[PDB]
């Protein structure tokens, strides 16, 4: 109970699976929105191809 | 009561180095432990070596107009480094000590210092009806140290209404110039209770006053000086509480 010693801690684990290292990430994120089309009209900006480069 | 005889002058200097302190003591013998018991562990934290060392109060000179000096424990030693943490971030708190005096003069000087250890020493103040009365700074005047007379406690009276000439009830030992230079008292945890509230309640009181006047040969130091070292034996304190950093 209300125990202050000095000890290490007090006891050993109690399960901690969830925020292991894998599980931590183990979620998607959005990276990017990359937004393209298929214009009959000459639009040499979104001109059919988006290029982005990979990065978090 | 101390009715011993060592030798008289120096033999040999053993040194008592217990942690990061260092002592040379006169010798180490001639050693008296109160009521002659050790302190021990309650029968918690214990931070050992780290808060098991000696730390050294302030150096008071002996005069041929000094009436006395006297102490409390655990208050002096609330201003030093790992013991004095420890006092400040506990509520529970029992810890002895070893009250080791010593007192170096020539063969040319003459005295008599005893040191009275008092338990529970409360000081002057006729008021049954009412003790603890001086405010809890004029009662804990720590490292410094107060002063004994002739915040105001009669010499005589050891300053507490009890001729001095009882007070070799306590434990104490006779610092006699013409015999040792050292004095050493241990005096284990003594309460009321198991354990206790350190800043709050003084479990003892080191009271040293003097016997014999101060006569120095001729000409020489018109004043010699006394030291108290004083080391908490056998620590403990429950329990740690938000390292209330300052």
């Amino acid at each position: 109970p209300s125990d202050t010693v000095q000890t290490r801690h007090v006891v050993q684990h109690r399960s901690r699976s969830e925020s292991s290292i894998e599980s931590f990430f183990a979620r998607g994120a959005c990276v990017t929105i990359m937004t393209v089309d298929n214009p009959a009209s000459t639009t040499n900006k979104d001109k059919l191809f988006a290029v982005w480069k990979i990065t978090y | 009561s101390p009715n011993i005889e060592a030798c008289g002058y120096s033999d040999r200097v053993l040194q008592l180095t217990l942690g990061n302190s260092t002592i040379t003591t006169q010798e180490a013998a001639n050693s008296v432990v109160a009521y002659g018991r050790w302190p021990e562990y309650l029968r918690p934290t214990e931070p050992d070596v780290a808060a098991c060392r000696f730390y050294t109060l302030d150096t008071v000179s002996w005069t041929k107009e000094s009436r006395g000096w006297w102490w409390k424990l655990p208050d002096a030693l609330r201003d030093m480094g790992l013991f004095g943490q420890n006092m400040y971030y506990h509520y529970l708190g029992r810890s002895g000590y070893t009250v080791h005096v010593q007192c170096n003069a020539s063969k040319f000087h003459q005295g008599a210092l005893g040191v009275f250890a008092v338990p529970e020493m409360c000081l002057a103040g006729d008021s049954n009806t009412t003790t603890m009365h001086t405010s809890y700074q004029n009662a804990n005047p720590g490292e410094k140290g107060g002063t004994f007379t002739g915040f105001c406690p009669v010499d005589y009276l050891l300053g507490n209404g009890t001729l001095l000439g009882n007070a070799f009830v306590f434990p104490h030992q006779i610092i006699n110039l013409r015999t040792n230079n050292c004095a050493t008292l241990v005096l284990p945890y003594v309460n009321s209770l198991s354990i206790d509230s350190m800043v709050k309640h003084n479990n003892w009181g080191i009271a040293i006053l003097p016997l014999a006047p101060l006569n120095f040969a001729s000409e020489s130091s018109p004043e010699i000086p006394i030291t108290l070292t004083i080391a908490p034996m056998c620590c403990e304190f429950n329990g740690l509480r938000n390292i209330t950093l300052p």
